[PDB]
């Protein structure tokens, strides 16, 4: 078998090829999570609506089980692989333990993916960040954070994808606790048209609540990005 | 079943009965027991069927391979070698009974192998059920030199007291000559045994059995 | 052998009991285990077997199906779909190095459209499995010592057209047999049919 | 950067790959470990890169047993696979043994996946503390990513380590109590910070001596520590 | 880049393929081999400028099988190596086929073992020329021709009637074409090849051999066996080299 | 023991170790193949290096299975390589299906072992084309196979170094009426063209598939067909 | 060995991997191919290379399960190839034999988006682990399922993939798809499709009339269904449609491109 | 016996271009029926027809390898199989498993679509092929129908006299093994056309 190093150390301390997939998740779209009190809100960029891609509903939101919910940013074909492996565990989950895997459970585990790609040799990182939110067997909301070093972490909102620092800093200045769904919603939608151009056809948004998922319709959306625009004149 | 080579002045002459059974049924009056493994080579196999038509498959591909690696002719040893080989190695359980007669530049070569593997080339064998008794018309008949006539009519002989006596041998009598030059196989070589009484053709007229459905498909 | 459970279709339900015993020996643990599987909103099965097998077997398919439908974008698989995979589970198991499954299934399901498109079978479907991986579609089926009893009542009283009532009825006198002449209590029996709304618990019947 | 391969001495005899991770380890937030005789302290920087962070989730300090703690710095994801690790192993010392992993053992242990380099492409960019009570009373071990553990009784790892070992060796005696401990550790921190020092900004836990247990203080009992000074 | 691998260069041609070839070349000995009606011969030079090594010791020609000499020229160790693979290979396949290993299979087996080499990066071609030489029994008539099969680091596998290798290969071969416009080789006598073989060697080498500065094997109709020509013999050839 | 690739892409998005791959394919000797409606011939060019070379030792064409023959262009060993593949294949679909392989089956399969060494790790590409030619069920075919794995039916065509002469010339006198004494006169014409001296039945060799069977044409045989040329 | 190792499943420094670009580099040298995804089945038009006039027909007994473009995947799945043609071959084949396992093991027709992943997913391991090159391939697939209807998918060699109502790949795939936007909508014809594919692919090779030697054209459409044995198997429902790969013969084929050639005159008649 | 567990026969035989293949019903465990309508005939292509006998569950498992491999075929070589491929291959699978067998006993139909010329293959459970020129047969009541195909088969009969005594052989030899019956399917397969029937028997 290959397993020539791929990832190793610099000079400097750097791991280049980790770097480097993180350089591939600045390029990637933006996707942003919004945690209030009874809700998580995942809301991410799409690449725009050219007349030829299928007008059936193609998510770009994905459900590892069924509390959970990942977003991802940077290569979607690396994304799809991890996404893979997080849906195929949390069943190997539940088989094992008869409990659904807790959200942070599966987030531990995919960032352990993502670590351990950067010291395997053979294999390059994925070049994949992930938003990842849901809720425990027990009605508390979760929103965490994969980067393709492997380190998660939970926050109350958070941007990956382009800009997702000038996002991070923006929400950082707004957001507060214990939000409704609908300010949520609202604030995830107020912080993607940071970076999005329109709000129109490029942005997919989900909703959840324990124990119910929902995507927003394109007409539900549209009242929320008027709401939304017409308060950014000001 | 009853298998049965001789060498004679010129070649090999096998033979064989043609019933294949199943437990105690004559699946198949006429079946082929005399395999194509050469050019120059031929196989007749008894024991377990499918084992034996499995290793002459096998053996016969091999040497065909073999064949344009060297550009030669088979030599019936390498046959044989790779015969025993595979049979050793399976320890019996591949229970294909073999004789193999070819010719080659080394002159004719008769030989059996036996399931687990041992050979004994042999100017006349046998195998199968049938064995011991077409064995005793061998003992009894052989001679050295014989002529491919002579061969021929003995093989036969051997094989119809296969035919006649072991109740898993029957029908017909198939033989195989082998020169140097050429194999000539020979299909009912001797028939023994037509069927004695006319077959009563039993009348049954179409819409006799009562069918409920129906369904014609044209292509 | 000891849990009977019992199956059968009619046009608009297919409908599915189960005898809660569980035992060890001859001790009876409870009459109330519910071996009645329901493996996705229109699919459920009923396995009888040690509860090792029984549920490593039906945790697996449970799983397996629910992963599929996650890579699948919530659709659902056909009930035919679910059985061969299930048969193909079981029939690979006998030739595993761990062995046979010892489990026998009624499988029963009601096949809805999953879109627009679909042309496929609209309906009850019923299928009988053995631990083998035989796999049949039958109009009624049973598993256990009261299979036979069942299997001759239903010979002999099932019509292709019950009503969902007259099938409570019909599944009453099913219950009642094995009770009867299973020399084994099978005393209370878990029902649950599937229609086109799904899955619904039964207790008018045990 | 792959003109030399992995396993490649220079020429002062230092493995390049172990330099460049131990490089990795100055760029890492500042944890330090206070050996007492009333118990062992762990303190570190957890440097959250936003206020939207959920601090809890960011832990610097990790329960590898009831009576060892671990503080990481450098690269997280790698110290989580080292305290998986240290964690297995302890428990399976104590299926085995039942008793209690002594902290040396653990140490070893971790240092024992460390070696394992050419298997793993690169060494871990992580140096641990490895603070714990066990019948040889509290103990502080520094993992390197060479695999090679040092007993200490004070250590810093991490951008601060160089400002704190100066510290140390003014203020740090072998006979300090768990408070002045504590203090001493939090002072360290307020010192070499980035941030401004707040019950947030900090993760203090201590293994100890008398129960031979590990408190993680929560955000008040770190203000408790704040208080005075 | 194309040079240290086996990759193909633009031209489409292996350097290191190449290469090895000069590494035939490069020990500065030279090899002949031929054919006559009833036997083969394989000269190749035996030098010891060493007073003190030992002369029986080392050489060029090995026995594969009973049946199968041959002789490596090049990098005398990747000759050694080829010959261990060549008699592993014989004895492989006697074991298989229970019948000893035609020299021209044995041949091909070995350049697709050579083939290999140059496919497969980070295996060093060997370095030599095999060449093989025995007896082959025809399917006609049983009677046993002689053949000489060489290998070259390639995989090139080919049958000979006469064949050099190794320095001045070009010279010696110029030499026996020209000797082949004269007489018909394969209707020749023994001595009379082991003449021509003899002076192709001095022809290319440009100086008069001694019998003890050659090593000559021989496989025979007669006497299948490859074996080690005596001195004493090679000496009566060269006297009849020097004379007519 | 190396795993890594030897192909690879290149900015225009070419394999260039294909094309140096192509272009040793194309630097053998002249081989060609003429498809007719009764038969098929290919034959080739045995330029031996010395006339000391026992040109009855030569294999230009090869026997695959009765019914189906190949040629080859550029290097021999990397061909020998294929021929004996391909002869295995040949003979495990015989063991499988107690039928002959037909054409288009075989020729894919050669084509995956083509594709494997631009893919694999470690291997170079093979540098030589075949021809392929044989008789099944659907008639009789010609096949070229190239390094890049690719494969063309033709009905007439020229591989090696010659060839775009020999094909130039082969596009002329070929008609889709043509019998196979014509596509032997066709054939050997066509290598004759390009042939420096003159042709023997020793320094070229033909193969042609004709009924239900490839056979390469005897010294004897060819040599009735090159007094007629 | 290591120094010659070119370091295929790295990242470069902006979080490109530059085998799989220089893959789509690869690609958009190939023939093109245009698909159009309409509601009474999809449609694939490819440009063949330019026909040489001693190449041969390979002379199948089935006519529908390839040629030099489109090859059928399985009875409900077909597809189109742009790019390096052996890596198509070996990936084609993947693709059959997990159609076919998925039917072993559910017997039922496996979807054509998880045909896709699958495929998509083989790619995606070249470029991460393995130290070799990419697959330099894009296909276009196209076929029916209950879940969905028709589907036309492009993969691409990083391992991504996407859906389309009309989408090309290869040589001029940027014109054609400009084009396609203007003329796609949803509610088209097979024979609509079969038009706008034609003029699509006419207009990006640049030709007046189509030229029927250069083009490919397969349909995957619902047929009636013939081999209803329902005495066989008593309990299987069998759909009166079923779906059908089809390619066209040059006949079939000649009526849809004078179409085509119509509609390219009564475009050149407003100018 | 696992061969006779789940009860069933079959039988094919030849006439003058065409053959019938025909199965009974039933469906069993031991005596336990299960399903009185489980032919056991699968049809692989116009010209090729089989069946199989044996323990059901490898009935069902060897049939979808089979139907693996056919489709596949068909795929990679665009055509369809042909009965003597088709049955090679069935011989080589079940050999591949000599050592563990797929307890199944195939009978296999077929004909050449040109020629004409009927190709029948019956294998016992490891693959030795068995190809008369007369009729094939296979399962519970197989000494019975060898009984009757004997008794009733002559050479050269056309479509409707070759169902006749197909049926009335598997029919009767039916009625006298307890692990076949509940009438029986045929098809009769000619060049040109296939027709399937479903015949009634007794009901027990």
């Amino acid at each position: 078998s290959y397993d020539r190093a791929i990832t190793v150390f610099s000079p400097d301390g750097h791991l280049f090829q980790v770097e480097y997939a993180q350089e591939a998740v600045k390029k990637g779209l933006a996707a942003v999570g919004v945690l209030g009190s009874d809700s998580v809100v995942i809301a991410v960029e799409k690449k725009s609506a050219v007349k030829l891609q299928d007008s059936r509903t193609i998510r770009k939101i994905y459900k590892v089980d069924a509390n959970i919910y990942l977003a991802f940013a940077g290569l979607s074909a690396d994304a799809r692989v991890l996404i893979n492996k997080a849906q195929l565990e949390c069943q190997r989950f539940s088989l094992n333990y008869e409990d659904t895997m807790d959200v942070d459970m599966l987030v531990r585990y995919v960032a352990g993916v993502q670590q351990k790609s950067t010291q395997s040799g053979g294999s390059r990182p994925f070049g994949v960040a992930t938003v990842i939110g849901g809720f425990n067997e027990d009605g508390k909301p979760h929103l965490w954070k994969t980067d393709p070093s492997g380190m998660c972490s939970a926050w109350r909102a958070v941007a990956i994808g382009r800009h997702d620092q000038t996002v991070i800093e923006y929400m950082e200045k707004s957001y507060k606790d214990g939000m409704s769904r609908d300010e949520c919603v609202h604030f995830a939608i107020k912080s993607l048209l940071e970076v999005v151009e329109s709000g129109s056809r490029n942005i997919e948004l989900l909703v959840l609540q324990y124990k119910e998922a929902r995507y927003l319709t394109e007409e539900e959306l549209q009242k929320f990005v008027v709401e939304v625009e017409k308060e950014r004149e000001e | 079943t009853t298998i049965v080579g001789v060498v004679y002045r010129d070649g090999v002459v096998l033979g064989a009965d043609t019933r294949a059974t199943e437990g105690s049924i004559v699946a198949d009056k006429r079946c082929r027991k005399i395999h194509y493994m050469a050019p120059n080579i031929m196989c007749c196999g008894a024991g377990t069927s499918a084992d034996t038509e499995a290793v002459t498959n096998m053996v016969s591909s091999h040497l065909a391979l073999h064949r344009l690696e060297t550009g030669k002719q088979s030599r019936v040893l390498e046959a044989l070698t790779l015969l025993k080989r595979h049979l050793y190695r399976y320890q019996g359980h591949v229970s294909a009974a073999l004789v193999l007669g070819g010719v080659d530049v080394e002159g004719p070569f008769l030989a059996t192998i036996a399931p687990h593997g041992s050979t004994d080339r042999l100017p006349f064998v046998t195998m199968g059920s049938g064995s011991i008794a077409a064995m005793a018309q061998l003992e009894a008949a052989y001679k050295d030199n014989m002529t491919c006539e002579e061969a021929k009519e003995l093989v036969a002989s051997a094989i119809r007291k296969g035919i006649f006596n072991d109740p898993y041998s029957g029908t017909q009598v198939d033989v195989c000559v082998i020169t140097k030059d050429k194999t000539e196989l020979t299909i009912g070589y001797d028939k023994p045994n037509e069927r004695m009484y006319p077959r009563q053709e039993v009348l049954l007229p179409p819409g006799t059995t009562p069918v409920l459905k129906e369904e014609i498909r044209q292509l | 052998m000891a849990e009977t459970a019992i199956a059968f279709r009619c046009k608009d339900y297919v409908m599915v009991a189960a005898a809660g015993l569980n035992a060890f020996y001859y001790i009876k643990i409870t009459d109330a285990e519910d071996k009645i599987t329901q493996l996705d909103t229109h699919q459920l099965v009923a396995c009888t077997g040690e509860n090792g097998p029984r549920v490593n077997f039906t945790e697996y398919i449970k799983c397996n199906l629910a992963l599929n439908r996650m890579r699948q974008h919530g659709r659902h698989s056909s009930c035919e779909s679910t059985a061969n995979f299930m048969r193909n589970c079981l029939a690979s198991a006998i030739r595993s190095r761990e062995g046979a499954y010892q489990v026998n299934c009624l499988f029963a399901g009601y096949d809805t459209p999953v879109s627009e498109d679909d042309d496929g079978v609209v309906g009850p479907q019923l299928f009988y499995m053995d631990y083998l991986g035989t796999l049949q579609a039958v109009p009624y089926g049973c598993h256990g010592y009261g299979a036979c009893f069942v299997t001759a009542l239903l010979d002999r009283l099932w019509r292709p057209d019950l009503s969902q009532q007259e099938g409570l009825e019909l599944m009453q006198k099913c219950c009642d047999e094995v009770k009867r002449r299973v020399i084994i209590s099978n005393s209370y029996f878990f029902v649950k049919a599937v229609t086109k709304n799904g899955v619904e618990v039964i207790t008018a019947v045990h | 950067e792959y003109d030399r391969g992995v396993n490649t001495f220079s020429p002062e005899g230092r493995i390049f790959q172990i330099e460049y991770a131990v490089e990795a380890i100055k760029l890492g937030s500042t944890s330090l470990g206070i050996r007492t005789p009333e118990g062992v302290v762990l303190a570190a920087e957890k440097r959250v890169p936003s206020t939207l962070v959920v601090p809890s989730s960011m832990s610097k300090i990790m329960e590898v047993d009831s009576h060892i703690a671990a503080v990481m710095s450098g690269m997280v994801a790698d110290a989580r696979i080292l305290v998986e690790h240290a964690r297995v192993e302890s428990q399976n010392h104590r299926f085995t043994y039942n008793e209690p992993m002594s902290v040396e053992s653990c140490t070893l242990a971790t240092c024992d996946l460390s070696i394992q380099f050419g298997l793993m492409s690169r060494p871990f960019g992580v140096s641990l503390l490895i603070a714990g009570v066990d019948e040889k009373g509290p103990q502080l071990w520094q993992t390197d990513p060479s695999g090679t553990h040092t007993r200490y009784d004070a250590q810093a790892i991490g951008g601060g380590a160089e400002a704190a070992q100066s510290v140390f060796t003014e203020r740090y005696h072998r006979n300090m109590t768990l408070e002045e401990g504590e203090t001493l550790a939090v002072d360290i921190l307020k010192q070499v910070m980035e941030d401004q020092l707040s019950p947030e900004n900090i993760e203090v836990a201590v293994v100890r001596a008398d129960d031979g247990k590990l408190h993680m203080y929560t955000p008040t009992e770190i203000k408790a520590i704040m208080s005075r000074m | 880049f194309d040079k240290y691998i086996t990759v193909f260069s633009p031209e489409g041609s292996l350097y290191q393929v190449e290469y090895a070839f000069k590494a035939v070349t490069y020990p500065g000995l030279l090899t002949v081999a031929i054919r006559c009606k009833d036997a083969v011969l394989v000269v190749t030079q035996h030098l010891i400028p060493d007073r003190l090594m030992r002369p029986d010791s080392v050489t060029a020609l090995y026995e594969v099988t009973p049946n199968i000499g041959c002789c490596m020229t090049g990098r005398a160790p990747d000759g050694r190596a080829l010959v261990q693979r060549a008699r592993e290979e014989a004895s492989d396949y006697q074991y298989r086929y229970g019948v000893e290993i035609p020299i021209a299979v044995l041949a091909k087996r070995m350049g697709d073992k050579a083939q290999v080499r140059t496919q497969q990066a980070g295996l060093r071609p060997m370095g030599v020329v095999s060449t093989f030489i025995g007896m082959d029994q025809s399917d006609q008539d049983g009677s046993l021709k002689p053949q000489i099969y060489t290998v070259d680091p390639a995989g090139w596998t080919g049958g000979h009637i006469a064949c050099a290798a190794g320095k001045k290969q070009v010279e010696a071969m110029a030499f026996l074409e020209k000797r082949q416009k004269s007489t018909e080789l394969d209707a020749l006598t023994q001595k009379e090849a082991a003449m021509i073989a003899l002076a192709a060697l001095q022809s290319a080498i440009g100086t008069a051999v001694k019998a003890k500065e050659v090593e000559v094997g021989r496989c025979t109709a007669a006497n299948p066996a490859f074996q080690r020509v005596p001195n004493s013999e090679v000496e009566e050839w060269l006297t009849a080299v020097a004379e007519a | 023991e190396a795993f890594y690739g030897l192909t690879t892409f290149s900015p225009s998005g070419k394999l260039i170790q294909i094309e140096y791959a192509t272009t040793a394919a194309g630097k053998g000797t002249t081989a060609l193949g003429v498809k007719a409606t009764d038969g098929v011939v290919i034959a080739a060019k045995k330029k031996a290096p010395s006339t000391l070379v026992d040109a009855s030792s030569i294999q230009k064409v090869f026997v695959l299975d009765e019914h189906v023959g190949c040629t080859y262009s550029g290097m021999g060993p990397d061909c020998r390589v294929l021929i004996d593949s391909a002869r295995k294949n040949c003979q495990q679909y015989k063991l499988m299906y107690n039928e002959p392989i037909p054409i288009s089956q075989l020729v894919r399969k050669i084509s995956a072992i083509y594709q494997e060494f631009t893919q694999s790790g470690g291997v170079r590409p093979f540098g030589c084309s075949l021809l392929v030619a044989g008789v099944d069920a659907n008639g009789y075919h010609l096949y070229q196979v190239d390094p890049s794995g690719t494969f063309w039916a033709w009905k007439a065509t020229a591989i090696g170094t010659g060839s775009p002469d020999a094909k130039a010339f082969l596009e002329k006198r070929y008609t889709v009426d043509m019998e196979l004494e014509d596509a032997v006169h066709t054939a050997l014409l066509t290598l004759k063209e390009g042939f420096d001296g003159q042709m023997t039945s020793e320094n070229t060799q033909v193969g042609r598939v004709v009924e239900n069977r490839f056979e390469i044409l005897s010294v004897d045989q060819l040599r009735d067909y090159l007094d007629q040329i | 060995s290591h120094r010659y190792d070119s370091r295929t499943t790295t990242f470069s420094p902006e979080g490109r991997l530059y085998q799989v670009e220089y893959a789509v580099e690869a690609i958009q040298q190939a023939g093109t191919v245009i698909g159009v995804c309409t509601k009474d089945g999809v449609v694939l038009a490819g440009e063949k290379m330019v026909p040489h006039p001693l190449f041969d027909s390979e002379s199948m007994q089935d006519k529908n399960t390839s040629g030099e473009k489109m090859y059928k995947i399985a009875e409900h799945i077909g597809c189109s190839v742009a790019g390096v043609t052996s890596d198509a071959y070996a990936l084609l084949n993947y693709a059959r034999l997990s159609a076919l396992r998925h039917q072993y093991t559910f017997q039922e027709p496996m979807a054509i988006e998880d045909l896709c992943r699958i495929l998509c997913d083989e790619k995606q391991l070249y470029t991460q682990y393995g130290g070799v090159r990419p697959y330099g391939v894009s296909f276009l697939l196209v076929g029916w399922d209950r879940y969905y209807g028709y589907q036309l998918y492009s993969t691409e060699p990083s391992g991504d993939y996407s859906a389309w109502s009309a989408y090309a790949i290869g040589q001029n795939d940027q014109v054609a798809h400009a084009l396609l936007k203007k003329d796609w909508h949803e509610s088209m014809t097979l024979e609509d499709g079969m038009l706008l594919a034609l003029r699509v692919l006419g207009k990006t090779m640049d030709t007046a009339k189509i030229d029927l030697d250069r083009v490919e054209v397969a349909v995957m459409r619902k047929v009636p269904a013939s081999n209803i044995d329902q005495l066989l198997d008593p309990f299987k429902h069998h759909p009166k449609t079923t779906p059908r790969f089809q390619i066209l013969t040059r006949s079939e084929l000649k009526p849809h491109a004078e179409r085509a050639d119509q509609a390219r005159e009564a475009e050149e008649k407003a100018e | 016996s696992i061969m006779a567990y789940s009860g069933g026969s079959v039988m094919a035989m030849a006439g003058k271009e065409c053959f019938v293949i025909i199965s009974d019903n039933r469906l069993g465990e031991q005596l336990k029926t299960i399903s009185t309508e489980v032919p056991k005939l699968h049809v692989v292509n116009d010209s090729i027809v089989y069946g199989l006998t044996g323990l059901r569950t490898d009935q069902q498992t060897f049939a979808n390898k089979v139907q693996f491999r056919t489709e596949m075929y068909k795929l990679r070589e665009e055509r369809d199989i042909t009965g003597k491929a088709f049955a090679a291959m069935i011989t080589s699978m079940l050999y591949e498993a000599r050592f563990g067998p797929w307890f199944v006993e195939p009978v296999i139909g077929s004909i050449d679509k040109s020629t004409g010329e009927v190709y029948l293959c019956a294998t016992d459970l490891i693959g030795a092929p068995c190809e008369p020129e007369d009729y094939v047969c296979a399962g519970t009541a197989a000494e019975s129908l060898h009984g009757m195909c004997e008794a009733l088969w002559r050479p050269g009969m056309s479509p409707e006299e070759l169902f006749e005594i197909a049926a009335q052989a598997m029919l009767s030899a039916c009625d006298r093994d307890s692990l076949s019956g509940y009438g029986a399917v045929a098809m009769i397969v000619t060049k040109d056309k296939v027709t399937t029937r479903l015949i009634k028997g007794r009901k027990d």
